[PDB]
C-alpha cells in the first residue's frame, strides 16, 4: 500500500501537459500531503491537522483545466468540476453553494465516509471579483455575496444535499478534509 | 477653465469642480463687480445652505472691487435674515460695497488678513435730463448715503458723525487700522 510520490506523479503529468514546472509542484505536494492527513487523521503525535488549498492563476487557454482532468485520472479519491459564474447569493433564481456538493456525490455513487476524502475544481474565478467599486445600493449578488457564503465552505462544516434531486430529507456532510483548487 | 476634483465618501466616489466642493463645507466665493446676476446667485446659495443646517456658521470670502449698490443691499439683508452667522474674511480688497458686507458679518468672527486692504467712499451716480427730474434722483442718492452710513455706525460701532466724514472722499484701511476701527475683530496670520 505504498503511495505515489511528489516525482512519480510528475512524471505522470508530464505525459500530458507542456511546459509548466511551477505548477506541476504545486499540486503534487498538494495531492501527496493530502493523503497523509486523511490516512492520520488526527491519530498519530500531529494533532489537529490543518489544511492548505490551492489557487491557480494564468492566461486563457493556458492548461488549468488540463490538469485539474489529467489528475484524477491517477487520483484515487473522487474528482469534480465546477463553476461558480452561476452561482448565487443563497435564494436568487441562479443556484444555491451546495450544487457543488450534489454533484461529487455522483463521482462517488453517494459515498459519504469516501466523498468527504475527494478533491475539487472550480472555473472561472474571476467572474466573483466585486463589480460595483466599494459597492452601493444595488446589493451585488453575483459578486461579493457569493464569497461570503464560500468561506464557511473552504474552512469546514456541515451543509445539507439533496439525496436524490431534491429542492423532505438532507444528509449531513463535512466539508474540512475537502480540498478546494 | 475650472479644474475637476474627486471626493471620498462611502456611498461611491464623486467627481465635482473646485467651486461646488467648497459650497459643499459651507463655503462661498464673491469675486470681481458686484452685479445683478452675481449676487442673485450667492442669494440662493446662502438660502440653500440654510435649510441644509441652521446651526454651522458659513464661510464668505470677499475680493471684490465693489459695484452696484442696490446689488449688495440685497445680500446684506440676507445674512441679518438667517440665523447661520456668516463668517467673513478679506482677501486682496475690499472696496465702498465689498467692505459693507465684510462689517455687516457676525460679531466675533470677522477677520482681515495681513496685507488686504480696506477702501471705503460714498456712493457714485449722475443723471441728465431736466432739473425736476434731476431733484428726484438727487434726493434718492442722497437717502442712500444716510442710509449706508448708519447701518456702517451699527456694526463698527462708532458714531454717525465718524463715519460721515471719513466716507467723504475715498480713505484706505489696512489690515491692523481696521481691527482698530471696529471694522474687523481679528487677523489670521498664521494657523493654529
Ligand atoms: N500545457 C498544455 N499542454 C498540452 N495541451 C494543452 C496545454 N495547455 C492547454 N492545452 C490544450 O488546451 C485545451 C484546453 O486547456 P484549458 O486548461 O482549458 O486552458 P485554460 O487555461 O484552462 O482555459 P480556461 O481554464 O477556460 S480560462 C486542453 O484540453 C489541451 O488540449
Amino acid at each position: 500500500s505504498a503511495l505515489p510520490t511528489p516525482h512519480e506523479i510528475r512524471n505522470h503529468l508530464d505525459d500530458y501537459v507542456i511546459g509548466q514546472e511551477q505548477a506541476k509542484k504545486v499540486l503534487a505536494v498538494a495531492v501527496y500531503n493530502h493523503y497523509k492527513r486523511l490516512r492520520n487523521g488526527d491519530t498519530s503525535n500531529g494533532v489537529e491537522l490543518g489544511k492548505s488549498n490551492i489557487l491557480l492563476i494564468g492566461p486563457t487557454g493556458s492548461g488549468k483545466t488540463l490538469l485539474a482532468e489529467t489528475l484524477a485520472r491517477l487520483l484515487d479519491v473522487p474528482f469534480t468540476m465546477a463553476d461558480a459564474t452561476t452561482l448565487t447569493e443563497a435564494g436568487y433564481v441562479g443556484e444555491d453553494v451546495e450544487n457543488i456538493i450534489q454533484k461529487l456525490l455522483q463521482k462517488s455513487d453517494y459515498d459519504v465516509q469516501k466523498a468527504q476524502r475527494g478533491i475539487v475544481y472550480i472555473d472561472q474565478i474571476d467572474k466573483i471579483s466585486r463589480k460595483s467599486d466599494n459597492p452601493s445600493i444595488t446589493r451585488d449578488v453575483s459578486g461579493e455575496g457569493v464569497q461570503q457564503a464560500l468561506l464557511k465552505l473552504i474552512e469546514g462544516t456541515v451543509a445539507a444535499v439533496p439525496p436524490q434531486g431534491g429542492r423532505q430529507e438532507f444528509l449531513q456532510v463535512d466539508t474540512s478534509k475537502i480540498l478546494f483548487i | 477653465l475650472v479644474p475637476m476634483v474627486i471626493e471620498q465618501t462611502s456611498r461611491g466616489e464623486r467627481s465635482f469642480d473646485i467651486y461646488s466642493r467648497l459650497l459643499k463645507e459651507r463655503v462661498i466665493f464673491l469675486t470681481g463687480q458686484v452685479e445683478d446676476h452675481m449676487a442673485n446667485l450667492i442669494v440662493a446659495q446662502m438660502l440653500f445652505l440654510e435649510a441644509e443646517n441652521p446651526e454651522k456658521d458659513i464661510y464668505l470670502y470677499i475680493n471684490s472691487p465693489g459695484g452696484v449698490i442696490t446689488a449688495g443691499m440685497s445680500i446684506y439683508d440676507t445674512m441679518q435674515f438667517i440665523k447661520p452667522d456668516v463668517s467673513t474674511i478679506c482677501m486682496g480688497q475690499a472696496a465702498s460695497m465689498g467692505a459693507f458686507l465684510l462689517t455687516a458679518g457676525a460679531k466675533g468672527k470677522r477677520f482681515c488678513l495681513p496685507n488686504s486692504r480696506v477702501m471705503i467712499h460714498q456712493p457714485l451716480g449722475g443723471y441728465q435730463g431736466q432739473a425736476t427730474d434731476i431733484e428726484i434722483h438727487a434726493r434718492e442718492i442722497l437717502k442712500v448715503k444716510g442710509r449706508m452710513n448708519e447701518l456702517m455706525a451699527l456694526h463698527t460701532g462708532q458714531s454717525l458723525e465718524q463715519i460721515e466724514r471719513d466716507t467723504e472722499r475715498d480713505r484706505f484701511l489696512s489690515a491692523p487700522e481696521a481691527v482698530e476701527y471696529g471694522l474687523v475683530d481679528s487677523i489670521l496670520t498664521h494657523r493654529n
